[PDB]
C-alpha cells in the first residue's frame, strides 16, 4: 500500500525548527502557507523514484508542556535532533532529548539524524560535534536556515532510514 | 468574475479587488460589484493615516481590528496612541469638516481598542491621554466624555483524588484554566514574542501564557503522580515516597482520571483533558501493563476515544473542529494552547516582519489575526463559566508537587519492573 513517512523534530525554542519545516514542505510559494489545514505539514512527495507522503510533526512553541511529547515519539517513525549551533544551550539539551525518545522506545538503531542548523557567533565547532552523532551511530549533517542546503538532505535520508526499518522484520 | 490590481500611495502599497456577482433576479441589472481596498504594506505612519481614514471600516474592513491587535509586534501602546494624536493635532489647521470627520474615527477606534484590549492601557499612556483631552478641550469636540472617564480608569497525598467526585474534580480544574485562559493576553502569544522565551533577559516575557503552561503541566503531574504512589520530597531523582499499591488499586486511579477527563470534554475544558490524556499516555504511565490490565473496558473505551480527539492526525483536525445531575452550569470553553502557539510560531517564520523598502508586512499581521481573533472570541465564550471555588479541592491541588521526568522513570519501574 502507499507509504507515509512520519518524521518528528526536537530541540530548544528557538533553534528555528519551523523555519525547516516550512522551507523543506514549501519552496517559492511559503507565504500560502496556511497553519490551520489538514494537509498542513503533509507532502506527496517522490522518493527514489517511489511515490510517498511525508508527514512532520514539530513541537514548535509547544517545547515547555511536561507529557505531550511521549506520545509524538510513541510513534513517530523518524526523529530529527536539531540544535542551534551559535550556542551551547541548545547542544547541550541535545542529551536531554535522546535519552527522551529512547524512555518510549526500546530500538537503539531507529531512524535518527542529529542536525546543525541556522556563521560570525558559532561558538561550537565541528569536530566536538561530530564526536555525539557517529558514537550515537548516527549520521550527522549541518543546515543553513536560510540558504536552503542540506534542507532537502535530512528529509530525505531520514524518510530513507525508515523505509530501511519498514522492509526489516 | 473577480478584477485585482494594486496602488500605491504617500508611503503604503494597497490592492484592490472587485468582485462581481451574478443578479438575485435572473434578468436584473448587475448588482454592484463588491469593492474592496485593503492595505498590504506601509510605514508606521501610513498605518495610522489608513486606521484614521473614514473609508476604511466599510472597505478594509479587518484592518482595524488586525492592527489594534498585533501592534505590539512592531510597535508599542504609547507611540500608537502618540501617532494617533500626532495626526489629530495635524488636522487643527485643516477646514473644520475634514477635523470632525477624523476626530469621529479617532474616538470610534480608541473606544473598540479599549473594550477589547483594556491591558494596553496603563502609565504608561498618561501623555498621550492628557494630549487628547487637551486636543478634545482645544477643538471644541462635543461618548467622547465616556471614552475619557473609561480611559482615566486604565503535603496533600496525590492518592486523595479518589476522594472527590470526579465531575467535581473536573469543574474545579477548568475554575483554574478558566481564569488563566481569561487572563491570557492574546498579543504575548505572538510568534516573535513567545518564540523568543528563552532568549537571555526574556526571563518574564509572556507571563499570561507561562501560566497556562504552567497550569498545564500541574494537571499533567498531578496525574503521573497520583497514578504512581509517588510523592516528591526535592529535586532528587530518589527523593521520592511510594505508596504500596497493587495493580487493581492502581486500575481505579487509573479510572478515576479517564471520568475526570470525560467530565472536562462535558465541560469543554480541552486543555485539561489533553494534560490528562497526556499524562496518562506519557512513559511511566504508558509501561504499567498490569495496571491497564485490571482497568474496566469501559474505561478503556472512552480512554481511547478521548485519545482520538487529541491526535496530532491531520493537523489536529479533531481538537482544532470541536471549537469552531448538573444545576445551572453555564456554558463555557478552555482551549488546549498550544496548538495557537504553534500556529503564530509558525505563520512567525513563514513571513518577514519588514519588506525589502522597509515597509512594514501587514499580510503577516492579518495572517496572525486570524488566529488571535479565534482565541479572542473563546475568551468572550469562556466567560460563560458560572463555578464556585471548593476549598478542600484547591487545597489538595496546591499542596500536590510533581515529579521530576527522572523520579517518574525511577519509580515506574520499582512499582511495575520490566520482565
Amino acid at each position: 500500500g502507499p507509504a507515509l513517512h512520519k518524521v518528528i523534530m526536537v530541540g530548544s525554542g528557538g533553534v528555528g525548527k519551523s523555519a525547516l519545516t516550512l522551507q523543506f514542505m514549501y519552496d517559492e510559494f511559503v507565504e500560502d502557507y496556511e497553519p490551520t489545514k489538514a494537509d498542513s505539514y503533509r507532502k506527496k512527495v517522490v522518493l527514489d523514484g517511489e511515490e510517498v507522503q511525508i508527514d512532520i510533526l514539530d513541537t514548535a512553541g509547544q517545547e515547555d508542556y511536561a507529557a505531550i511529547r511521549d506520545n509524538y515519539f510513541r510513534s513517530g517513525e523518524g526523529f530529527l535532533c536539531v540544535f542551534s549551533i551559535t550556542d551551547d544551550e541548545s547542544f547541550q539539551a541535545t542529551q536531554e532529548f535522546r535519552e527522551q525518545i529512547l524512555r518510549v522506545k526500546n530500538d537503539e538503531s531507529i531512524p535518527f539524524l542529529l542536525v546543525g542548523n541556522k556563521n560570525d557567533k558559532r561558538k561550537v565547532p565541528l569536530s566536538e560535534c561530530q564526536l555525539r552523532a557517529q558514537q550515537w551511530a548516527v549520521p550527522y549533517v549541518e543546515t543553513s536556515a536560510k540558504t536552503r542546503e542540506n534542507v532537502d538532505k535530512v528529509f530525505f535520508d531520514l524518510m530513507r532510514e525508515i523505509r530501511s526499518r519498514k522492509t526489516e522484520d | 468574475s473577480v478584477s485585482v490590481w494594486d496602488e500605491e500611495e504617500d508611503g503604503a502599497t494597497f490592492t484592490v479587488t472587485s468582485r462581481q456577482y451574478r443578479p438575485l433576479d435572473p434578468l436584473a441589472p448587475l448588482p454592484p460589484p463588491r469593492s474592496s481596498r485593503r492595505l498590504r504594506a506601509g510605514t508606521l505612519e501610513a498605518l495610522v493615516r489608513h486606521l484614521l481614514d473614514a473609508r476604511t471600516a466599510g472597505a478594509d474592513m479587518m484592518f482595524t481590528p488586525a492592527l489594534l491587535a498585533t501592534h505590539r509586534a512592531f510597535t508599542s501602546t504609547p507611540a500608537l496612541f502618540g501617532l494617533v494624536a500626532d495626526r489629530l493635532e495635524a488636522l487643527e489647521s485643516y477646514p473644520p469638516g475634514e477635523l470632525e470627520r477624523t476626530t469621529g474615527v479617532a474616538i470610534s477606534v480608541l473606544s473598540t481598542w479599549l473594550a477589547s484590549h483594556p491591558e494596553d492601557f496603563g502609565s504608561e499612556v498618561k501623555g498621550q491621554l492628557d494630549r487628547l483631552e487637551s486636543f478634545l478641550l482645544r477643538t471644541g469636540y462635543a461618548g467622547s466624555a465616556d471614552l475619557i472617564r473609561n480611559l482615566r480608569a486604565r503535603p496533600a497525598d496525590p492518592t486523595d483524588v479518589l476522594v472527590f467526585l470526579a465531575d467535581h474534580l473536573a469543574e474545579q480544574l477548568t475554575l483554574l484554566d478558566a481564569e488563566l485562559f481569561l487572563n491570557l493576553i492574546p498579543s504575548q502569544c505572538l510568534g516573535g514574542l513567545w518564540g523568543h522565551r528563552d532568549r537571555p533577559g526574556h526571563s518574564h516575557l509572556c507571563p499570561s501564557v507561562r501560566a497556562t503552561v504552567t497550569q498545564f503541566n500541574k494537571v499533567a503531574g498531578a496525574v503521573v503522580s497520583s497514578v504512581l504512589g509517588a510523592t516528591s520530597i526535592g529535586e532528587g531523582p530518589r527523593e521520592v515516597t511510594v505508596r504500596p499499591l497493587r495493580p487493581p488499586q492502581r486500575a481505579r486511579l487509573l479510572e478515576k482520571w479517564i471520568r475526570v477527563a470525560e467530565e472536562c470534554r462535558l465541560l469543554r475544558n480541552f486543555s485539561s483533558v489533553y494534560a490528562v490524556v497526556s499524562a496518562l499516555q506519557s512513559s511511566p504511565i504508558h509501561r504499567l501493563r498490569a495496571a491497564w490490565g485490571e482497568t474496566t473496558r469501559d474505561s478503556l473505551r472512552v480512554f481511547s476515544s478521548l485519545c482520538q480527539i487529541f491526535s496530532e492526525e491531520d493537523n489536529y483536525s479533531q481538537s482544532r473542529e470541536l471549537l469552531t445531575r448538573s444545576g445551572f452550569r453555564g456554558g463555557g470553553v478552555v482551549p488546549y494552547l498550544g496548538t495557537f502557539l504553534k500556529d503564530l510560531v509558525m505563520l512567525d517564520a513563514a513571513s518577514k516582519d519588514e519588506l525589502e523598502n522597509g515597509y512594514i508586512n501587514f499580510d503577516k499581521r492579518r495572517k496572525e489575526f486570524a488566529i488571535l481573533s479565534e482565541l479572542l472570541r473563546l475568551q468572550k465564550e469562556c466567560r460563560g463559566y458560572d463555578l464556585r471555588p471548593n476549598s478542600d479541592i484547591q487545597q489538595w491541588l496546591q499542596g500536590l508537587q510533581p515529579l521530576t521526568e527522572a523520579q517518574s522513570h525511577r519509580v515506574s519501574c520499582e512499582v511495575e519492573p520490566p520482565g
